[PDB]
């Protein structure tokens, strides 16, 4: 089957100080532990599939976000 | 495999059966040629000739290796040669000892 | 060993405060410097190996009793770990620490009228490495600022472009410059993994290697042996 | 009497005296090893249609990931390798790179800094002096193959003295026409085309007859202890690149066509055995420099 | 060499055990083919893998290969997105380092790039393995250095209020059997420039 | 069937021979080079050996590339060497020349 | 009475043979008694470089 | 080679090395240079006191 | 030194000792003399067929 993705994974948060002077936009893709002394590319491949699962792009998909609007 | 000086031998019956030939061909295939002696090689050829070709041990006696190979090849038997074994280069890590 | 192990300007200046001038000088006559000699290096060649004796070899050499000889002995101690043979310096100067000789007016020594170009030539500045060059310039700056000869120090640096690039960034009178300095001046130190117990071709290289190899053993077995002699004695 | 000498043997400038210790020699060996992996990884990257092998190799060499917008200089290792090459050539070079940088770069790989486990043959002809009488004109051309052209306008035959130094092992001496050559205080033999000589056994005399000029070609071979990883093809390429890049532009120095001329000229100084080891280390650095620059052009 | 044979045998068994664990990677149709002679499914697959070593068979690059390859490249290239970095810097407080000031953080632990030079001299760089074996660490940390040749995992919590920006744990742990860097967790606070109490702290 | 069993199960026997060799000190191995011999195998045993060829895993024995049991077994020979010299010298000093 | 290096020396009336045997035994065991730092140096030479 | 390795290691602070002539290490270098220094004043003093 | 010791054992049919200089053994001896025999007729050519 071909799955249909309704919403776009922006993965964004907004952090602002109490007084309001400072604010920033942070993209949270998670935390992934990395072990030293062994090849990094092999660990990246394992995390790549988990990252694709989080974004919902592992399986064949077609984006439908056309109806997500208001006037 | 560990010691080259050791050897492999066999003794077959006066009238070889299909098992004797099977045992003989398994040795010439999967055992080092340095372990099978020239005299054992001729005996393994003789026991194959007695079974595959219609002959007895007394007739194939005083027959050289080359003659026995020719007899078996004409009958259609290709397993008439010994095969040398490759030498695997081994090292033992030193640790406390010097190493070997 | 202790002087060559210091890796910061703070540590080097602190060590020179606690070290008397007796440690800088030596009581062994040695040999005359600037001599073309043939030494034995059987590790590499059957024939004898040519070399030239210098004041920064790490072995005591004869020196004169003037002001220049005392300054050259101090600089050699900082950059090579061993000083020269200056006959009969006197107890008055031996008790004083190295820094007071370099940066004080109470020693009774007139260190003015000093030529840094002549001193640098005698110490073979062309043969010393970056750390040894840096240490030599530190001594020059301390001497220049004490006698009010900061202009002559700048003139010397202008004539020698390679030394100007690696000049120390501290000002002798200001403490803030000393604490914030990030120079690395460690000739010897405990190395990761180890170093082979093999000889080197040059007199300077072999003597320097002998200091690095023996630093590890000196580090572990010096506290007790020094304490046994230090106990029941008054410091100079 | 007239004296003729080889051009490349005149006034060898002093070489640097820094970065010749065990720690620095390990750094040069590490640089050569990592440079070779850089060239190999780029070839593997081209073959497999993936940049993964090159990223790993560049990350180890330069301690940073490659970037599309930034340029591939090679990192701090590239700067240190260029600086040590400058210091090796002349004693007037700055020699600025500190020891803490040298040790930190030698720890990347585990290779000994031995520079005496092999040898290489350098085919440069040392002609220290060719003493000639009056009326006889001698010209020495070339270093790899030295052609000596002599002719005499006098009435009688002349004696020409040849000195090849005490460093070269064998010298093979070929003439255009058969000629007689013998050592000092030895009978002259029959004229023959070729001569094999050990430069150690004293000066040699060649009889020059009156008439057409005699052109004599010289070829010499000298063995110098070099590391195992030495490669004359790579070293010579690195020598040209460094000269092209201005690494050797230091005042009061001499310049040479090739690396073998440089190493033989320094060998023939007043005390030449001092400079051979420094020159050998320079050769391995140039081999590393050539491999790195070909992978990372600038 | 005996070392190569031992290495190949051990690696091959690890692959087979992992492949056949949980849901097997190979369908039951291939197992039926490889078990026709009588050998078990694990053994039949094991011999086939040995034969395929050194093959020149062309394999088509499916779309999911490219997707994983693209993500893997971005994982290595952009490490800070995923919570790890390749180098860290330890400096004393009195040394002034240039830091990022766009976010208005009090004593910001972030820099645009780690300084090449501080006070006119290049910052010392030490690999983690060398730093672990150092017994003169007390002298080294006085000047400041950059730790590299390792992958450092870090996390940060941005706090809305104002306070002292500090790490959750101590920077390093010193033991007899080597040194180590404790886990990195930042408590970053926004800055009010006129708070004398928090400035002195 | 013999060839298929041979090709599938040769890695385990190659590793097994290495592990056995690593248990022998160099001095003992050099002595065994002097001896020689020949082993006689019944034909039924040989054919049954290749036909029913068991697989030797030997995976849990190795921790990475280090075999703890073999490394520790080689080390106790150094203790034996120390005891041999210690015992021999003590008997020589205690008893001296021996006369019968 | 104390020795120069801190050892204690006992002067007593004892036999010639008993003194000879006992003190020779002491000297044999003493040459195998070494400081810890010297022991570490010997160990470091046997183990690999790192 | 066991007796020679032990004696050489004590003498040279390094074990004998394959593909490398054994000359005695730093002890041999120091001994050779001091012999030269003993003969004449003109011979230099090269070995440091450490 | 294991890879070199293993390769030298195949070339020279012996495991080298520390003091004895490594030169290649019989293979080096045969190769050097055969090279001489190729160059000229006058060469001794003293290598046995065994």
């Amino acid at each position: 089957e071909l799955i249909k993705v309704p919403t776009i994974p922006h993965n964004l948060v907004l952090i602002q100080s109490d007084n309001g002077k400072h604010a920033l936009i942070k993209e949270d893709l998670g935390q992934w532990p990395v072990e030293t002394g062994i090849s990094l590319v092999n660990q990246a491949g394992v995390f790549a599939v988990q990252l694709a699962n989080k974004l919902g792009i592992d399986k064949p998909f077609v984006l439908d976000a056309g109806s997500n609007y208001f006037t | 495999c560990m010691f080259k000086q050791f050897r492999i031998g066999m003794t077959y019956a006066l009238d070889p059966n299909i098992m004797d030939v099977a045992a003989a061909t398994c040795m010439l295939l999967f055992r080092p040629a340095q372990s099978i002696s020239d005299e054992q090689y001729r005996y393994c050829l003789q026991t194959m000739a007695v079974f595959l070709t219609n002959t007895t041990y007394d007739i194939v006696n005083n027959d050289t290796i080359d003659v026995l190979k020719m007899k078996l090849r004409n009958q259609g038997w290709p397993f008439v040669e010994r095969y040398n074994a490759v030498e695997i280069d081994m090292s033992v890590e030193p640790l406390r000892s010097p190493g070997q | 060993m202790d002087v060559l192990s210091k890796g910061s300007l703070k540590e080097l200046l602190a060590h020179l405060e606690k070290t008397p001038l007796e440690e800088a000088i030596s009581y062994r006559i040695g040999t005359v410097p600037y001599q073309n000699v043939l030494i034995s290096r059987n590790e590499y060649y059957n024939q004898l190996y040519p070399d030239t004796t210098s004041l920064i070899d790490g072995v005591s050499r004869e020196g004169q009793r003037n002001v220049n000889g005392l300054i050259m002995s101090i600089i050699s101690y900082v950059v090579s770990g061993s000083g020269h043979y200056i006959p009969n310096i006197g107890f008055m100067l031996l008790r004083r620490s190295i820094l007071d000789i370099l940066t004080k007016h109470d020693t009774g020594l007139v260190t003015n009228n000093l030529n840094y170009g002549i001193i640098a030539r005698n110490l073979t500045v062309s043969k010393m490495n970056c750390e040894q060059r840096k240490r030599m310039l530190i001594c020059f700056k301390l001497l220049a600022y004490k006698d009010g000869n900061q202009n002559d120090y700048e003139i010397y640096l202008n004539q020698n472009i390679p030394l100007k690039q690696i000049a120390p960034n501290f000002i002798p009178g200001d403490m803030r410059t000393v604490i914030h300095n990030q120079d690395q001046l460690a000739i010897v130190g405990i190395p990761a993994y180890r170093l082979t117990q093999s000889t080197e071709l040059s007199i300077r290289d072999d003597n320097a290697k002998s200091y690095k190899l023996g630093y590890v053993d000196w580090y572990n077995s010096n506290s007790f042996l020094r304490e046994r002699s230090e106990f029941n004695l008054i410091r100079l | 009497a007239n004296r003729a000498t080889s051009a490349f043997l005149d006034n060898p400038h002093p070489v640097g005296v820094n970065y010749v210790d065990e720690g620095s020699r390990q750094f040069v060996a590490v640089a050569e090893l990592l440079a070779s992996k850089l060239i190999d990884s780029s070839r593997e990257s081209d073959e497999s249609n993936s940049d993964v092998p090159f990223v790993q190799a560049y990350s180890k060499f330069a301690d940073d990931n490659p970037r599309h917008l930034r340029v591939k200089t090679g990192g701090k290792m590239a700067n240190a390798l260029t600086n040590v090459i400058r210091s090796y050539y002349s004693i007037n070079a700055p020699a600025i790179v500190p020891q803490v940088e040298i040790d930190r770069l030698a720890s990347k790989a585990t290779v000994s800094g031995d520079m005496y486990n092999s040898y290489a043959i350098f085919n440069s002809v040392p002609i220290v002096e060719v003493l000639s009488p009056a009326r006889t004109t001698v010209s020495i051309v070339g270093s790899d193959r030295a052609d000596v052209t002599m002719l005499n306008t006098g009435a009688g035959a002349a004696n020409i003295t040849f000195n090849f130094g005490q460093i070269a092992e064998t010298v093979i001496l070929k003439g255009s026409v058969p000629f007689q050559l013998a050592r000092l205080n030895q009978p002259m033999p029959a004229a023959r085309f070729t001569y094999k000589l050990r430069p150690l056994d004293g000066p040699f005399i060649v009889v020059l007859p009156v008439g057409n000029p005699l052109v004599i070609s010289a070829t010499a071979a000298t063995r110098i202890q070099v590391p195992l990883a030495f490669n004359k093809a790579l070293v010579e390429s690195g020598f040209q690149t460094a000269m092209n890049d201005g690494l050797f532009d230091i005042q009061n120095v001499n310049y040479y066509s090739s690396f073998d001329e440089f190493i033989i000229s320094q060998y023939h100084a007043q005390d030449g055995i001092n400079r051979v080891s420094t020159c050998v280390i320079l050769g391995l650095a140039l081999q590393a420099y050539d491999q790195m620059r070909r992978a990372l052009p600038v | 060499t005996s070392g190569s044979i031992i290495n190949h045998a051990n690696n091959l068994n690890k692959v087979i055990n992992h492949v056949f664990a949980d849901k097997p990677l190979i369908s039951e149709t291939m197992l039926k083919i490889l078990t026709i002679d009588g050998t078990t499914g694990k053994d039949g697959y094991r011999n086939w893998l040995d034969k395929l070593v050194g093959h020149n068979y062309p394999v088509y690059v499916e779309p999911v290969v490219n997707i994983m390859n693209f993500i893997s490249a971005r994982f290595v290239a952009d490490s800070s997105y995923f919570g790890y970095t390749n180098e860290i810097m330890i400096m004393p407080n009195h040394i002034n380092v240039p830091v990022d000031d766009r976010f208005g953080f009090r004593d910001s632990p972030f820099c645009t790039s780690l300084p090449r030079t501080i006070m006119g001299n290049d910052v010392r760089r030490i690999s983690y393995n060398v730093f672990s074996m150092m017994e003169d660490i007390d002298d080294v940390i006085s000047e400041g250095f950059i730790l590299y040749d390792a992958y450092f995992n870090f996390s940060y919590d941005i706090m809305t209020t104002d306070g002292v920006t500090r790490l959750k744990e101590d920077i390093l742990i010193v033991t007899d059997t080597g040194n180590d860097i404790k886990p990195i967790h930042f408590y970053i606070y926004f800055e009010n420039r006129n708070d004398k109490k928090l400035r002195y702290e | 069937a013999c060839r298929d069993k041979t090709s599938a199960n040769w890695r385990g026997y190659s590793v097994l021979v290495s592990r056995y060799r690593s248990l022998i000190p160099n001095e003992l191995f050099e002595s065994l080079r002097n001896i020689s011999g020949e082993y006689n195998i019944n034909p039924q045993d040989e054919h049954s050996f290749f036909f029913a060829l068991a697989q030797i895993n030997a995976d849990d024995e190795f921790i990475g590339a280090i075999d703890k049991e073999s490394a520790e077994y080689l080390d106790e020979y150094a203790t034996l060497a120390r005891d041999i010299s210690n015992s021999l010298t003590l008997v020589k000093a205690a008893f001296g020349p021996l006369e019968r | 009475y104390p020795d120069a290096d801190g050892n204690d020396v006992s002067i007593i009336f004892s036999g010639a043979m008993s003194h000879a045997i006992f003190t020779y035994a002491q000297s044999q065991w003493n040459k195998n008694i070494i400081k810890l730092d010297d022991y570490i140096r010997e160990i470091t030479l046997t183990v690999p470089k790192q």
